[PDB]
């Protein structure tokens, strides 16, 4: 798709880390309800960003996020082994309604 | 006085569907308590705004009677509801009289109304041989022919249906969400009040 | 309390037709505003939208599968149906049918199953 993601990222523990996801000005550009998901392996995936730079109940707080001119980061603050995962990107687009984003599983040391 | 029932505004405000613009539906409100401080309750009003009296001093007024009308339309067009504007929302779905007394509230709704890729059940008219007097309602759908040429049967050639759909996304710039609208109506101290508020008779 | 669960099989002839089922527990799709979506995503690979559907009767499509795919809702058994057909050994993918919203686009995914073409 004209939707990508880089491949994978990886940071201390401890530290903060920030993994980011692009796309393109015509199909997502400056529109909103971008999202953000992890994938853990073997298990259902579940919502973590839903609005930008919002989170839903259960709120882990440590993790951000960030909208740029055309692309969107999310940044995770004192990493462990459990953020150890897959972590997909998300938005509406104009000439589709899919998101496809590639996702870049997290590492940590 | 004597009645103690709270008004039905929730019936209203907190309703599921709206009906399109062009067959709006009235409500009336009578032989009830008014309470107009959970109407304000709601904070992200985009509009708000009364005409003959003050909103601030809703609370110790009693009507001879109150309708409701609710309907969505266009953001580009809210402002085509004031009394003495011109348009082709207030010209041939909803007009209103130049002497209205009441309020109106509009708040954006792109969170309800919205569809994936669009939502076609909205309709609104397009074409009409003349302006309609305020407060009136048409629900026919005959073919409108444009020439001087009579038409029948199927459209066409200068043959055109009186109407035409929305489409509401959640990718339209400010604007083009589906707003919502509730406009209210009464009249002022002259006959027997059925609505009234909290009274110090 | 609210869970989604699928049912399906696993070894799907080319020339046969994929069925799979998507069973919901905590609302109903009548409710006005929520859709049921379905996500596919072959391994080695990210996710894929295949197709929605409504309350009232509407249906979105992918932009490149609108002649092989078809779904279907029942209210009354609180199920959904989605069908596909010509199979090929590349539509070996893991399949999630998930909530859908306007504000948030998926909500509550499924836990899915993986599905082969062979022989």
């Amino acid at each position: 798709s004209a939707l990508t993601q880089p491949a994978s990222v990886s940071g201390s523990p401890g530290q903060s880390i920030t993994i980011s996801c692009t796309g393109t000005s015509s199909d997502v550009g400056g529109s909103n309800y971008v999202s953000w998901y992890q994938h853990h392996p073997d298990r259902a995936p579940k919502l973590l960003i839903y609005e930008v730079t919002n989170r839903p109940s259960g709120v882990s707080n440590r993790f951000s996020g960030s909208k740029s001119a055309n692309t969107a980061s999310l940044t995770i603050s004192g990493l462990q082994a459990e953020d150890e995962a897959d972590y997909y990107c998300s938005s509406y687009t104009t000439t589709s309604t899919h998101i496809l984003f590639g996702g870049g599983t997290k590492l940590t040391v | 006085p004597n009645i103690t029932n709270l008004c039905p505004f929730d019936e209203v405000f907190n309703a599921t569907r709206f009906a399109s613009v062009y067959a709006w539906n009235r409500k009336r409100i009578s032989n009830c308590v008014a309470d107009y401080s959970v109407l304000y309750n709601l904070a992200p009003f985009f509009t708000f705004k009364c005409y003959g009296v003050s909103p601030t001093k809703l609370n110790d007024l009693c009507f001879t009677n109150v309708y409701a009308d609710s309907f969505v339309i266009r953001g580009d067009e809210v402002r085509q509801i004031a009394p003495g504007q011109t348009g082709n929302i207030a010209d041939y779905n909803y007009k209103l009289p130049d002497d209205f007394t009441g309020c109106v509230i509009a708040w954006n709704s792109n969170k309800l109304d919205s569809k994936v890729s669009g939502n076609y059940n909205y309709l609104y008219r397009l074409f009409r041989k003349s302006n309609l007097k305020p407060f009136e309602r048409d629900i026919s759908t005959e073919i409108y022919q444009a020439g001087n040429k009579p038409c029948n049967g199927v459209a066409g050639f200068n043959c055109y249906f009186p109407l035409r759909s929305y489409s509401f996304r959640p990718t339209y710039g400010v604007g083009h969400q589906p707003y919502r609208v509730v406009v209210l109506s009464f009249e002022l101290l002259h006959a027997p009040a059925t609505v009234c508020g909290p009274k110090k008779s | 309390q609210i869970t989604l669960k699928e049912s399906g099989p696993t070894l799907v002839k080319p020339t046969q037709t994929l069925t799979l089922t998507c069973n919901f527990s905590g609302f109903s799709l009548n409710t006005y505003g929520v859709g049921v979506g379905w996500i596919r995503q072959p391994p080695g690979k990210a996710l894929e939208w295949l197709a929605l559907i409504y309350w009232d009767g509407d249906e979105r499509y992918g932009p490149f599968f609108k002649n092989k795919v078809t779904i279907a809702k029942d209210t009354s058994k609180n199920q959904v149906v989605l069908t596909m057909t010509n199979m090929d050994p590349v539509d070996t993918a893991t399949y999630y049918c998930a909530r859908h919203l306007i504000p948030t686009i998926f909500d509550y995914w499924g836990q899915g199953t993986l599905v082969t073409v062979s022989s």
